C-alpha cells in the first residue's frame, strides 16, 4: 500500500556547519595514551551538512549516498525509525531496509517494491513497500534508539561490508566532540548508490512532530585521533582542514 | 666458530640469541552459537515430492557438517567437486539444502551427467557441481501397508530440465499430433506419476530421502562458516595463539585495561599487538613477547684458560653460580663483594675477570 | 618464521655487519664516558668543615640526604632530562659518573690544579 | 618473503648508517668534553671562549 | 613501477647520506672556523700554527 502525500510547503532544504562532528573509530583496535593517523572515509570538520526539519514541513528526499553518508537527528519523541539504501529503489535491483518498529530492530535484504512516499503510521500502520519478492538476508537487532536527543550514526559500503556506527548523547548542532561507536558490522554485498529516511506521522489528516535531521557525506581523508588512558576517543585533528591542523 | 678463530682473545663476545620455544599451542575462537538449521531439513517429518523438491536457503549462521558425516543411517555420501574433509575449514556464501524423495534405483542419477527420469523431468544437476549429496533409507517413516500416494515424480516433459530447475505444472503432455484440450484421453497422459511406496519392497524401490547440499561463493562476505574448534586457554607461559585468525606467539598474563566492548584486540605505543580479549569469556588478557636474549660469551685468553661464562642480556635469571645484574643474567661467575679495576666490561658497574672467573 | 630464516641465509654476512656496527657503536659510547669522566685515577673527598674562604660550593657538591649521592645542580639536571631490540646499560652507571665529579670537584676546590698535572 | 626481507633489510641497513653518523657527531662532542674537561677544570684556561 | 621506485628510493637515501656525512665534515670545519674567531680574532693566541 502507498499513499501520496500532498499537504508539504514548498522550501528550499538548509546548510549549516559540521563543527567537529562525524568522526567515528576507525577500527576495532584497542589504544592507549597514543595518537593515531587514520587515512579513512571522514566527514570534514565545519563542512557544508546539509538541514532538513520536520515541523507543515515532511522533508523526506531521495539522496545520492556517495562514499559514505553521517546522518544526524536532534530528535524528540522517536519520529525517525529508518532508511533505505539501494540503487534503483524497486524489484529490479536489490535493497536494503533499515527499520526500528515498536517493538524490535529489523534489518532485511529484499527486492522490494517501494513506495514514492514510504512512511510508518499505538503504531499499527506501515506503508513502505508494496512487496518483498528475493529476500536473501534478515538480521534482528537490539533497539538502537525541546528537543532532548542527539542520534548520531554513520553508513559506509566498503568492500560488501555496510557499517552503521552510532552514538547517543542527551542535549542547530551542538559544539563538541562524540566519538561514534561501531554498532553493525552487516555482511550485504550489494551496490548502494542512493538513500532515503522514513519518517513517522502522527494522526488525530496528520501532523508532522517536531525533528530534524542532517545528512553529509563522506570523503577520504587522513584524521589524528587522540585516544585517552581508558581507549576513549576525545579529540581529532583534520590533517586538510587549516595548516595549523595540518601542523599538528 | 663466531670469530672465525682457534684462539680466542680476553674480553666479552656476543654470540648468539636466545629464544624461549613455544610450550604449547592455544587456539581460540567466539563461542558456539547461533546454529544453522540443518534440523529442519534433515530431521523434518515430511519431505516433498521429487518434482516439487524442497529447497532451502542456508545463510548467517554457523554449519556444523561434522554432525551428517557422523551419523551412519545416512549411507550415501557422495561428495563432487569438493572434499568432505575440507568442508570444515572452506566456507561459502550460501548453502541450498534441496530436499526430496525417491526410490531406491534413482539414488544414482543424483549426479553430474547422469541421465534418466529424474535428471531429465525432476531434478537436474550441472556439470560444474559444487556440492555433496545426501541419501539415506526411510521405509519405516514413508511407507505405508496401504500404500503412500503422496510422493510424485514428473514422468513425462517436452524438453529436459536446467539445472537447478523447477517443474511444478500439471500441464496435460502433448505425445500425439492433435491438441489434447486438457482431456487425458489418447495420447494425452498426465505428466505426474505417484510413487506408491510400501514396506515391503527390495533395496531398489524402497523410499529413499535425499538431501543435496549445494555451495556457492559469491561477491558478498561469506558468512556460512563451519564449527570452529577451540583450544583450552593456557597462560603464564610462551606458547602460540590464535584468536579470531590472528596467529602469534607469547606469553599471555591477566590485563588491567578497560576495553570497550566493540573493541578486540589492542595496539600498543608501536602499534604491535599487546592486548586481546578472549572471545568465550570476555576477559583482557596482555600478551608480552616471549623473551628474547642476547648471549654474550666472556671469556679471558684461550691461552690462560677455557673456563667461559654466559650472559644473557636483558633476561631474568628464573627464566633461563647465578647472578642476576641490570646487564642480565650472568652464569658461570660468583660474585665477589670486594672492588677491582674493570678487566672485562659486564655493564651496570659490573665487571669481570679471571683470577675461576669472578664478577664485581 | 623458520623459512624466512632459511631464505635470509642466502643473504650472506649482512646480520653480522650490522651487529658489527651496532656492538663497535655500543663499545664507543662506553669509552666516550670513561674519556670524559674518567681523568683521575684517585678519588678525592672534600674536608668535613666545608668552609673555603667564604665561597660557597653546596650546589655543586653532593648532598649526603639525597640517596643518589649527587648535587643539587646535578639532582636537577636529572630530573629535567626526560621485536628484536634492546637496549644495553651504560657500563658507568649515574652514581659512578656522580663519583667522578665529586672526585673532580673535591681535587679542583682542595688543590687547585695541581692535582691534574701529578699529585694533588 | 623476499620483498619483505629485502625491505626490512634495507630499513635496518638505513637505522645502522644513520646510528654510525650520529655516533661520530657525539664521539666529537665527547672529544670537545674532554678537551674542556682537561683544559677548563683540571687547569686554567688562556683560550678565548 | 615498483622496480622504478626503489631503485629511485635507494638513489635517494643514498644521497642523504652523503649529505649527512658532509653535514659532519663541514659542521667539523665550521666548529674549528668558530674556535679560530674566538681563539685568533677575539684575542691573542699561544698555539703554535
Ligand atoms: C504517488 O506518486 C508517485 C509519483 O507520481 C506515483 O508513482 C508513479 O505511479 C505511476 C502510476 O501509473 C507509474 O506509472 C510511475 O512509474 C510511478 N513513478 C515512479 C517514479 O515510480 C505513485 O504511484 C503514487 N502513489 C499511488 C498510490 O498512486
Ligand atoms: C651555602 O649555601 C647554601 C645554599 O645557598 C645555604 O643554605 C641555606 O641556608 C639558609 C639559612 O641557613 C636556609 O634558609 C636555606 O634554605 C638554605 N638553602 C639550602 C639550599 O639549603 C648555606 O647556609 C650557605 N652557607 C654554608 C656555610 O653552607
Ligand atoms: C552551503 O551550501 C549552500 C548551497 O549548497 C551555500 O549557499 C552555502 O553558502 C554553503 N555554506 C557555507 C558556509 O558556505
Ligand atoms: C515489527 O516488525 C516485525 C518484522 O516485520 C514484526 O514481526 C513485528 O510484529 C512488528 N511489530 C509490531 C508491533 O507490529
Ligand atoms: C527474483 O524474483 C523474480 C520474481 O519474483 C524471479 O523470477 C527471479 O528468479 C528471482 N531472482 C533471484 C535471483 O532470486
Ligand atoms: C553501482 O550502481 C551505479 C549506478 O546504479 C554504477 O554507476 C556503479 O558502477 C555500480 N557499482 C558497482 C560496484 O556495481
Ligand atoms: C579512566 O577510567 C578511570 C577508571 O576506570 C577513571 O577514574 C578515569 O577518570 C577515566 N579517565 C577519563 C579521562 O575518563
Ligand atoms: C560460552 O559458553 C560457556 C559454556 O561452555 C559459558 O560458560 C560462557 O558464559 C559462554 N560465553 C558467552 C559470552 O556466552
Ligand atoms: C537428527 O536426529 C539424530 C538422532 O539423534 C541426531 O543424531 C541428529 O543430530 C539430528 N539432526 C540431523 C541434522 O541429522
Amino acid at each position: 500500500q502507498c499513499v501520496n502525500l500532498t499537504t508539504r510547503t514548498q522550501l528550499p532544504p538548509a546548510y549549516t556547519n559540521s563543527f567537529t562532528r562525524g568522526v567515528y573509530y576507525p577500527d576495532k583496535v584497542f589504544r592507549s595514551s597514543v595518537l593515531h593517523s587514520t587515512q579513512d572515509l571522514f566527514l570534514p570538520f565545519f563542512s557544508n551538512v546539509t538541514w532538513f526539519h520536520v515541523i507543515k514541513r515532511f522533508d523526506n528526499p531521495v539522496l545520492p549516498f556517495n562514499d559514505g553518508v553521517y546522518f544526524a537527528s536532534i530528535e524528540k519523541s522517536n519520529i525517525i525509525r529508518g532508511w533505505i539504501f539501494g540503487t534503483t529503489l524497486d524489484s529490479k535491483t536489490q535493497s536494503l531496509l533499515i527499520v526500528n518498529n515498536a517493538t524490535n530492530v529489523v534489518i532485511k535484504v529484499c527486492e522490494f517494491q517501494f513506495c514514492n512516499d514510504p512512511f510508518l503510521d499505538m503504531e499499527s500502520e506501515f506503508r513502505v513497500y508494496s512487496s518483498a519478492n528475493n529476500c536473501t538476508f534478515e538480521y534482528v537487532s537490539q533497539p538502537f534508539l525541546n528537543f532532548k536527543n542527539l542520534r548520531e550514526f554513520v553508513f559506509k559500503n566498503i568492500d560488501g561490508y555496510f557499517k552503521i556506527y552510532s552514538k547517543h548523547t542527551p542535549i542547530d548542532l551542538p559544539q563538541g566532540f562524540s566519538a561514534l561507536e561501531p554498532l553493525v558490522d552487516l555482511p550485504i554485498g550489494i551496490n548502494i548508490t542512493r538513500f532515503q529516511t522514513l519518517l513517522a506521522l502522527h494522526r488525530s489528516g496528520w501532523t508532522a512532530g517536531a525533528a530534524a535531521y542532517y545528512v553529509g557525506y563522506l570523503q577520504p581523508r587522513t584524521f589524528l585521533l587522540k585516544y585517552n588512558e581508558n581507549g576513549t576517543i576525545t579529540d581529532a585533528v583534520d590533517c586538510a582542514l587549516d595548516p595549523l591542523s595540518e601542523t599538528k | 666458530c663466531t670469530l672465525k678463530s682457534f684462539t680466542v682473545e680476553k674480553g666479552i663476545y656476543q654470540t648468539s640469541n636466545f629464544r624461549v620455544q613455544p610450550t604449547e599451542s592455544i587456539v581460540r575462537f567466539p563461542n558456539i552459537t547461533n546454529l544453522c538449521p540443518f534440523d529442519e531439513v534433515f530431521n523434518a517429518t515430511r519431505f516433498a515430492s521429487v518434482y516439487a523438491w524442497n529447497r532451502k536457503r542456508i545463510s548467517n549462521c554457523v554449519a556444523d557438517y561434522s554432525v551428517l558425516y557422523n551419523l551412519a543411517p545416512f549411507f550415501t555420501f557422495k561428495c563432487y567437486g569438493v572434499s568432505p574433509t575440507k568442508l570444515n575449514d572452506l566456507c561459502f556464501t550460501n548453502v541450498y539444502a534441496d530436499s526430496f524423495v525417491i526410490r531406491g534405483d534413482e539414488v544414482r542419477q543424483i549426479a553430474p551427467g547422469q541421465t534418466g527420469n529424474i535428471a531429465d523431468y525432476n531434478y537436474k544437476l550441472p556439470d560444474d557441481f559444487t556440492g555433496c549429496v545426501i541419501a539415506w533409507n526411510s521405509n519405516k517413516l514413508d511407507s505405508k501397508v496401504s500404500g503412500n500416494y503422496n510422493y510424485l515424480y514428473r514422468l513425462f516433459r517436452k524438453s529436459n530440465l536446467k539445472p537447478f530447475e523447477r517443474d511444478i505444472s500439471t500441464e496435460i503432455y502433448q505425445a500425439g499430433n492433435k491438441p489434447c484440450n486438457g482431456v487425458a484421453g489418447f495420447n494425452c497422459y498426465f505428466p505426474l506419476r505417484s510413487y506408491s511406496f510400501r514396506p515391503t519392497y527390495g533395496v531398489g524401490h524402497q523410499p529413499y530421502r535425499v538431501v543435496v547440499l549445494s555451495f556457492e561463493l559469491l561477491h558478498a562476505p561469506a558468512t556460512v562458516c563451519g564449527p570452529k574448534k577451540s583450544t583450552n586457554l593456557v597462560k603464564n607461559k610462551c606458547v602460540n595463539f590464535n584468536f579470531n585468525g590472528l596467529k602469534g606467539t607469547g606469553v599471555l598474563t591477566e590485563s588491567n585495561k578497560k576495553f570497550l566492548p566493540f573493541q578486540q584486540f589492542g595496539r600498543d605505543i608501536a602499534d604491535t599487538t599487546d592486548a586481546v580479549r578472549d572471545p568465550q569469556t570476555l576477559e583482557i588478557l596482555d600478551i608480552t613477547p616471549c623473551s628474547f636474549g642476547g648471549v654474550s660469551v666472556i671469556t679471558p685468553g684461550t691461552n690462560t684458560s677455557n673456563q667461559v661464562a654466559v650472559l644473557y642480556q636483558g633476561v631474568n635469571c628464573t627464566e633461563v653460580n647465578v647472578f642476576q645484574t641490570r646487564a642480565g643474567c650472568l652464569i658461570g661467575a660468583e660474585y665477589v663483594n670486594n672492588s677491582y679495576e674493570c678487566d672485562i666490561p659486564i655493564g651496570a658497574g659490573i665487571c669481570a675477570s679471571y683470577q675461576s672467573i669472578i664478577a664485581y | 618464521s623458520t623459512e624466512c630464516s632459511n631464505l635470509l641465509l642466502q643473504y650472506g654476512s649482512f646480520c653480522t655487519q650490522l651487529k658489527r656496527a651496532l656492538t663497535g657503536i655500543a663499545v664507543e659510547q662506553d669509552k666516550n664516558t670513561q674519556e670524559v669522566f674518567a681523568q683521575v685515577k684517585q678519588i678525592y673527598k672534600t674536608p668535613p668543615i666545608k668552609y673555603f674562604g667564604g665561597f660557597n660550593f653546596s650546589q655543586i657538591l653532593p648532598d649526603p640526604s639525597k640517596p643518589s649521592k649527587r648535587s643539587p645542580i646535578e639532582d636537577l639536571l636529572f630530573n629535567k632530562v626526560t621485536k628484536g631490540l634492546t637496549v644495553l646499560p651504560p657500563l658507568l652507571t649515574d652514581e659512578m659518573i656522580a663519583q667522578y665529579t665529586s672526585a673532580l670537584l673535591a681535587g679542583t676546590i682542595t688543590s687547585g690544579w695541581t692535582f691534574g698535572a701529578g699529585p694533588a | 618473503i623476499d620483498r619483505l626481507i629485502t625491505g626490512r633489510l634495507q630499513s635496518l641497513q638505513t637505522y645502522v648508517t644513520q646510528q654510525l653518523i650520529r655516533a661520530a657527531e657525539i664521539r666529537a662532542s665527547a672529544n670537545l668534553a674532554a678537551t674542556k674537561m682537561s683544559e677548563c677544570v683540571l687547569g686554567q684556561s688562556k683560550r678565548v671562549d
